[PDB]
């Protein structure tokens, strides 16, 4: 029974432009087993309209998923990805940094 | 329907190639097999094929043409002991059971080097007025006809192999209780060789 | 070490039930029941892709199966009909080859009073054949049997022979217009004139008939037509 | 198109 | 260029929550084209690329029957593997399977794959020669002996070196607008102070297809293979990919570093410098 902790990346589909419709992505990869809890947060509140890719895996058998939702960036609104997995003693929160 | 073979019988001279053919409807079928079934016995796998091309196994060749949806078996140097029903079996797209064709009955006819066609009368071992008529030693091109009358019984020709002398012979048997039945007339409904021997 | 199917032969009266046994010791996930009518191909009744899973084939109406275990796939005939007269084959597979059982020859009869064992006669070689060919053909006739559940064998000096034998592949019907016609079967054994003229030589035609069992009502005047061997013999002679 | 092999582990 | 077709299957046992979860996904190169999910409403193989929707009902019936047959095989395989490893029904376990084929620029067969994992560890794989199996452990050697006795390799080879290539060629011609394209990366650089005396330079490649790309950093023309942060290539969600590569540099000597971008879509490799 091997376990692998998820890698987490938070980012927009297109370069962020205040007022322009876009998608917010949380890509989780390198994890095992496949059971994972992923939420997108808008100033800390879980977004309800979140879709995800079909479960797939890499050469090393580790799993990857893309979680995504339509959104329109604004100057002040803070976005993040919250992940929980059997390998995590606490939920992992990663903040969207538009200017990374 | 899904798997088609001619039912035959396919008559092949001893030593010639028997050519068995099969077509199938499902273009995505993955797996193709030939099964041999002796009379009164169970089907036995004899050839498997999965890719376009040919496979040999002793006297057997299988060839698969997926574009034409056509599968063949050849039997080279065919022997009377090859006489059996040959069943094409195909596994269709996503199927987990075989679909069988209705089979082709192969009859490999012995080459009768020195034919000596005769009709003999045989008497019951337990004493009685009882007898049978035996037509024997005729070439393999002679066909035996069923009886005209319903109280006259005539078997089909049977190939017997005397394996120690490597000697094969054809025979058919006729019998009746009818008082006026005689070996002289028993095979009258058959085209039998002009030179057929009739002892009194 | 394969597929074990029982029984080899069975008679049912119309409306009776039976279980056809099938077992394999190969740990095969896939098992199958096919039926085969005379001169025809195999038709799938039911198949199983593993323990607890069963699905309908092409001709399922009439039958039920269970796959409680990996080893066993019984076929239940619930209510025997004449359309179910056929040969039944069990098969298993791992993935490629389908391994077949010995088969079950089932005849459904309207009336057990239509069952009859064979009469068996042996006919001695003609002197004309011996003189003409230096060979000697014995003929065995088995007559008046129903159903066609017979195995005919030749025994020479208490040893079963295969060489020099031809048995008809199908019986003649004595009454071809009738579904319950009794049957006739012929066999030949051919030996050298010398082997037959040696008077130490013992020839027996044996017919094993599969008929009724102990536990069947029998009303009739004639003897109960049970599973039995009917024989006829010839001794060699000069 | 998917493979059609029947093999189990 | 070279092309590939791959199917990925994941079977997960769910103690006391009914049948195992089964998920199948099909790819041509870095484009997903089909899915099946045991838990979705259709109970059909479903399209995920517009070009595969051109296929008619015989295609879709066939793929649906095949994927449902795989789900049933893997349900039994979860039970078998619990037997092989002396494991109870109380725990959740995972079987993974992958297979497919590679072709060259001429669309001729290069190589095939068929391999499984159990709980994230290699279990059994077909060897590159298509004629033998690599077995991880004693359970896998039980599987290998069963497959050898049943002559499974010849049936599997027939698919990998033949049927698989035929499907891939059919999809490459029907999907040519989507599959036989290259999208060159749109590139840019970001600058962040981490110290009073150093800064992160981050080279960005965006909107590229296919996923294969090389981002390298040079300090005075020497490769920084030890001193570069590279993230995993990540999906944009629109069928394109993204990547970045970062170096931490002495603040005030930014202009000594170059980022180099190599991709099949670029006529020539790109060089980028920080422009404040």
């Amino acid at each position: 029974m091997i376990q692998r902790t998820p890698k987490i990346q938070v980012y927009s589909r297109h370069p962020a432009e205040n007022g322009k419709s876009n998608f917010l992505n949380c890509y989780v990869s390198g994890f095992h087993p496949s059971d994972i809890e992923v939420d997108l947060l808008k100033n800390g509140e879980r977004i309800e309209k979140v879709e995800h890719s079909d479960l797939s895996f890499s050469k090393d058998w580790s799993f990857y998923l893309l979680y995504y939702t339509e959104f329109t960036p604004t100057e002040k609104d803070e976005y993040a990805c919250r992940v929980n997995h059997v390998t995590l003693s606490q939920p992992k929160i990663v903040k969207w940094d538009r200017d990374m | 329907k899904e798997v088609e073979q001619n039912s035959g019988p396919l008559s092949v001279p001893e030593g010639a190639i028997a050519s068995l053919n099969c077509t199938y409807s499902d273009r995505g079928s993955s797996s193709f097999f030939w099964y041999r079934q002796y009379s009164g016995k169970s089907p036995e796998l004899i050839m498997s094929i999965y890719a376009n091309g040919d496979k040999e196994d002793g006297r057997f060749t299988a060839q698969l043409n997926k574009a034409s949806q056509y599968v063949s078996l050849l039997i080279r140097d065919s022997q009377p002991s090859d006489s059996a029903t040959y069943l094409c079996a195909v596994r269709g797209t996503g199927r987990r059971a075989l679909t069988f064709g209705s089979g082709t009955r192969l009859q490999v006819q012995p080459n009768i080097q020195n034919p000596d066609p005769a009709v003999y009368q045989l008497r019951d071992s337990k004493s009685s007025d009882k007898s049978v008529c035996l037509f024997t030693d005729f070439d393999s091109q002679t066909n035996v006809s069923q009886s005209k009358d319903s109280d006259v019984y005539i078997t089909d020709k049977c190939v017997l192999d005397m394996r120690s002398m490597d000697f094969k012979s054809n025979s058919a048997v006729a019998w009746s209780n009818k008082s006026d039945f005689a070996c002289a007339n028993a095979f009258n409904n058959s085209i039998i060789p002009e030179d057929t021997f009739f002892p009194s | 070490a394969g597929v074990t199917q029982t029984p080899k032969f069975r008679i049912l009266k119309i409306g009776q039930s039976m279980t056809l046994q099938c077992a394999q010791d190969m740990n095969h996930n896939y098992m199958y029941w096919y039926r085969q009518d005379p001169g025809m191909g195999l038709k799938l009744i039911y198949y199983s892709v593993g323990a607890g899973i069963t699905d309908k084939g092409e001709v399922p109406n009439g039958y039920n199966v269970s796959r409680s275990t990996t080893e066993d796939f019984p076929l239940r005939l619930e209510l025997a009909a004449p359309s179910q007269t056929s040969v039944y084959f069990c098969a298993s597979s791992f993935a490629t080859e389908a391994f077949f059982g010995q088969g079950t020859r089932l005849t459904v009869v309207e009336d057990l009073n239509k069952v009859f064992p064979p009469e068996v006669a042996v006919f001695e070689p003609s002197e004309a054949e011996i003189s003409h060919t230096q060979k000697a053909t014995l003929v065995c006739l088995a007559t008046g049997f129903y159903p066609d559940h017979v195995e005919l064998s030749w025994w020479v000096n208490g040893k079963e022979v295969h060489s020099g034998v031809c048995t008809d592949p199908q019986p003649l019907k004595e009454q071809p217009a009738l579904n319950d016609s009794r049957y006739a079967l012929s066999s030949r054994l051919r030996v050298s004139a010398t082997f037959w003229q040696d008077p130490r030589n013992h020839f027996r035609c044996q017919v094993q008939f599969y008929g009724l069992s102990e536990n069947d009502e029998w009303t009739q005047d004639r003897a109960k037509p049970v599973t039995q061997i009917v024989s006829a013999e010839a001794w060699g002679r000069a | 198109g998917l493979y059609d092999g029947m093999e189990h582990l | 260029g070279s092309h590939s077709m791959r199917y990925f299957f994941t079977s997960v046992s769910r103690p006391g929550r009914g049948e195992p979860r089964f998920i199948a996904v099909g790819y041509v190169d870095d484009t997903q084209f089909v899915r099946f999910d045991s838990d979705a409403a259709s109970q059909r193989m479903e399209p995920r690329a517009p070009w595969i929707e051109q296929e008619g009902p015989e295609y879709w019936d066939g793929e649906t029957r095949k994927v449902k047959a795989h789900s049933q095989t893997h349900r039994v395989d979860l039970g078998t593997l619990r037997g092989y490893y002396n494991q109870s029904e109380a725990g959740s376990h995972t079987v993974q399977r992958m297979y497919g084929c590679d072709v060259g620029s001429d669309w001729r067969f290069l190589r095939g794959y068929h391999q499984y994992a159990y709980d994230g560890k290699d279990y059994i794989a077909l060897k590159e020669d298509l004629r033998s199996w690599t077995a991880a452990d004693m359970a896998a050697q039980t599987t290998k002996h069963k497959w050898e006795a049943a002559h499974v390799a010849e049936q599997l080879r027939a698919y990998l070196e033949g049927t698989c290539v035929e499907w891939l060629r059919r999809y490459l011609e029907n999907g040519k607008e989507t599959l036989q394209r290259t999208d060159a990366p749109k590139t840019h650089m970001t600058h962040h102070a981490v110290s009073d005396h150093e800064a992160t330079l981050r080279c960005w490649a965006l909107s590229f297809y296919p996923a294969e790309i090389t981002l390298t950093w040079q300090r005075d023309g020497e490769d920084q293979t030890q001193d570069t942060e590279l993230v995993e290539t990540r999906p944009a969600g629109d069928g394109t990919f993204q990547k970045w590569a970062a170096v931490v540099v002495p603040s005030g000597q930014e202009q000594r570093y170059t980022c180099h971008v190599q991709h099949e879509g670029l006529p020539k490799p790109l060089t980028l410098r920080w422009e404040p």
